[PDB]
RNA sequence: ACAAUCUUCUCAUGAGGUGUUGAACGAAAAUUUAAAUUUAGUUUGAAAUCGAUUGGUGAAAUUUUACCACUUUGU
């Protein structure tokens, strides 16, 4: 068949250099994994308990409807949308929700490599808000790569028909 | 393989890196820390950078640690402290204590005579190779090493640079004993 | 402009309550001493 | 056939006339290579010119290594057209930048003591440098 | 007198004063305190300098060339709160409008357009001593070329009188950065210090000057000329036997 | 391997600390000996379409220093 616009615009994902850098900088911001979270709760539950203030946390947005809503608070500085979701329909409107909303966007490869981020199986989507100042720069070096290296290429051959 | 742009960087700004710290450690600051507690040392290579310094690539072959890991019986003194530091980012120097080399030497001693690895299985071939260097046997090398004897130099010439594969990039003191039980 | 006009919730500028519940019936096990401490976990792995 | 000459821009600090030509050689040959560098120091100016042997392959490398990025840095790889190059546009390409330390020749200059009628002439010409404000007040 | 009995002060500075103030020929939103700057520049016979030496020098003088309403901002070691709790309880908030431990300054001051966000927020950069070699670095030319090298102030033992001692000695005391020269310039005031303040600032720059960057002193000392930036180099004080010395 | 050693001070009481993206605009002074340095200042995206300074020094095996800088390149 030939297949539509809102769906061929997946198969021309973000390309090899510049999701290399994405995901290094993700992997600085990745959330706190289940064994170590206790650790750290632990930690904190004994020094009350014995005798007895902290800083909020930097980590990468994840879930679906938790993106989504972040997209339309226009909090999202960048999102990372998997090129491979079974169901095409649960991310088919994101790069037009995101180009309406003003937010940088791209089309990585694989779920697995979003999902291994978030210490999951898979990730539909992630999503950047907010970033430490020490790394303010690198986000932005990144969100224009993926500005030249995503949206200024393809561009047209997201509105034509695949297939 | 296809090299990728960054890593011909960062040669470069390692090189950088590498040429600032030989510039200052060199020139202007002369002082040196002269390492002690013996008259010989143990030194180990821990991974020559590619496309070293042209001033570096001898450091590593008069001293020699052409190769990785290359533990090497070395004169103790002040002279060798400049060199070493020269060399200093690519190298472990500390101290070989004398079950270290025994241990060494009874098992992963591969002397370089002839410029060739050539095992101190036998007591004889330390006799026979340094018999005017009052070598007689394996714990006499030792003595001459270790104790760093009367002929050191000529047993280390003797020795060879043992490979001690496996570390910090500089004084190890006792830790080239740690490294050399565990390679021999 | 964002897309929802709901006010924004003061638990978003505030330590979380998740933890702060989930901190509180961990330090009543370690007074029940139903959770070996960290000290106590760390000394026993030796 | 036609060389086909790089316009490599925004190039990151480090990526130098010899890392350059390592790294383009694997796409194609380049016959020289040129990088604009300062009026004393030769620092990078942060372009240079690569010219490749045909313009095909100097095509592909424009393609692929543009919007590069690279170490923070948006490479610019253009092939400009023949008509803009000139003669001089690669010149001195492949030629070491030897760098003249023009601070310290002065040094030595200062070091250097004028020729005992130069020297006097200094004095003159610093008493011409005294009478010549004279009027000036 | 002073470099070679010769140094007619005093009535330079005034002469030059009058001749600035003579040559004098909406802004209320645009408008400030700004006075033109002093400028006196030394003739040596040799150059002073091996290299530049990118750190000023610290000529004490009781009349300040930067006026005491400047901010200044504090480029301190680790641990930050420490310092932030010492200007705190000394009174110098006020004055010291920020302070910037090593390890924030490398990582949140990256590109040079945070360095020059920076730059422009402050007016003397004040640092200290634990740390100035690595102000080269981490700030680079949007720095050490416009106009703007930070300062080594002694801050190691951490006491209130003493943050107060060391301010007050940076903002009197004029900066000069060192560099390979037979020649060089000196901040001295500006028009609005009266002429003998001026005069006697200069003859503690030359002072200064023959002792801890000349090594031979006055013998050394080709000229000296009082200036501003755009007026006539006033000669304080020619070297007469000049001659021999470099014969 | 887009990772590496650019300086928590040092001595001595003084001296040092070796270190700055490029480009554009701009004073007006000095010495050094027009270029050479300093030299009021500046502006900007780690910005970028020729313009090169053009000698020396070694330091390997004459081309090689893409900083080797006169104190001037393989212990």
């Amino acid at each position: 068949l030939k297949v539509p616009p809102a769906i061929a615009q997946f198969q021309k994902t973000l390309d090899k250099n510049t999701a290399t850098q994405v995901f290094k900088l993700l992997n600085k911001y990745r959330p706190e994994t289940a064994a170590e979270k206790k650790q750290r709760l632990v930690a904190e539950a004994e020094a009350v308990a014995n005798g007895k203030v902290s800083k909020k946390p930097y980590n990468v947005k994840y879930g679906l409807n938790h993106v989504v809503a972040l997209i339309e608070a226009k909090k999202a500085k960048l999102v990372l949308i998997a090129s491979d979701v079974d169901p095409i329909e649960l991310v088919v409107f994101l790069p037009a929700l995101c180009k309406k909303m003003g937010v940088p966007y791209a089309i990585v490869k694989n779920k697995a490599r979003l999902g291994t981020v978030i210490h999951q199986k898979t990730a539909a989507v992630l999503a950047v808000t907010e970033v430490r100042e020490e790394d303010k720069n690198e986000l932005a070096s990144i969100v224009s790569a993926v500005d030249a290296n995503f949206s200024a290429k393809y561009d047209e051959s997201r509105r034509k028909w695949g297939g | 393989t296809f090299k990728r742009a960054e890593t011909f960087i960062n040669n470069y700004r390692q090189r950088e890196r590498e040429r600032i710290r030989l510039n200052r450690s060199a020139k202007n600051k002369g002082d040196i820390f002269v390492p002690d507690e013996t008259k010989l040392l143990f030194v180990i290579r821990i991974a020559g950078v590619k496309n070293m310094p042209p001033k570096i690539r001898k450091v590593l072959r008069l001293l020699r640690l052409s190769r990785i890991n290359n533990a090497v019986f070395v004169r103790n003194n002040k002279a060798v402290a400049q060199m070493l530091r020269i060399v200093e980012p690519y190298v472990m120097y500390g101290i070989p204590n004398l079950h270290s080399v025994r241990e060494l030497i009874y098992k992963r001693g591969f002397g370089k005579i002839n410029g060739q690895r050539i095992a101190l299985s036998d007591n004889a071939l330390i006799e026979e190779a340094l018999g005017k260097y009052d070598v007689i046997s394996i714990e006499d090398i030792i003595h001459e090493i270790y104790n760093v004897g009367s002929h050191f130099k000529e047993v280390t010439k003797f020795l060879w640079p043992f490979t001690l594969t496996p570390r910090k990039a500089g004084y190890c003191g006792e830790e080239i004993n740690e490294l050399i039980k565990k390679q021999v | 402009t964002p897309l929802s006009s709901a006010p924004e919730p003061k638990r978003r500028f505030a330590p979380s309550k998740h933890e702060q519940k989930r901190i509180l019936q961990l330090a009543y096990a370690i007074r029940k001493g139903r959770i070996l401490t960290s000290e106590q976990r760390a000394e026993r792995e030796r | 056939k036609k060389k086909g000459v790089l316009y490599v821009g925004r190039l990151p600090h480090g990526f130098y006339e010899k890392q350059m030509r390592m790294y383009f050689s694997q796409f194609g040959p380049v016959l020289r290579l040129r990088m604009s560098r300062n009026r004393k120091t030769g620092s990078s100016k942060h372009y240079a010119f690569i010219e490749f042997e045909s313009l095909d392959v100097a095509n592909v490398v424009a393609e692929t290594m543009h919007n590069y990025l690279l170490y923070g840095k948006l490479l610019q790889c253009k092939v400009i057209p023949e008509d803009q190059v000139h003669e001089n546009m690669f010149k001195g390409a492949d030629v070491p930048f030897k760098r003249i330390p023009h601070a310290t020749i002065a040094r030595l200059q200062h070091e250097k003591p004028l020729s005992k009628e130069k020297a006097d002439k200094l004095i003159t010409r610093h008493n011409r440098k005294l009478k010549l404000k004279k009027r000036k007040l | 007198e002073l470099l070679g009995s010769d140094a007619p002060l005093e009535k330079v500075c005034s002469a030059l004063l009058e001749y600035e103030s003579k040559r004098k020929s909406n802004l209320l939103e645009d408008e400030q305190d700004d006075i033109e700057p002093v400028w006196l520049q030394l003739a040596t016979l040799k150059f002073i300098g091996n290299n530049r030496k990118l750190i000023p020098y610290k000529i004490a003088i009781k009349n300040p060339v930067i006026p005491s309403s400047s901010e200044a901002c504090l480029i301190v070691k680790d641990p930050q709160r420490v310092y932030k709790d010492l200007v705190n309880e000394a009174g110098l908030s006020k004055v010291v409008t920020r302070v910037i431990g090593l390890s924030k300054l490398k990582a949140k001051w990256n590109s040079y357009e945070q360095k020059r966000q920076l730059r422009d927020q402050f007016d003397i950069f004040l640092a200290d001593d634990r740390v100035i070699p690595m102000l080269p670095r981490i700030l680079g030319k949007t720095f050490y070329q416009k106009s703007k090298v930070p300062v080594p102030v002694k801050i190691s033992k951490g006491t209130a009188e003493q943050l107060k001692r060391e301010v007050v000695s940076a903002y009197g005391a004029t900066y000069f950065n060192s560099a390979p020269c037979s020649s060089f310039m000196i901040k001295c005031g500006h028009v609005s210090n009266t002429s003998t303040e001026l005069a006697e600032n200069v003859e503690s720059i030359l002072q200064f000057v023959s002792k801890h960057i000349v090594p031979d002193g006055a013998k050394g000392i080709a000229s000296i000329h009082l200036k501003t930036s755009q007026s006539i180099a006033i000669p304080l004080w020619n070297n007469p036997n000049l001659k021999e010395l470099i014969a």
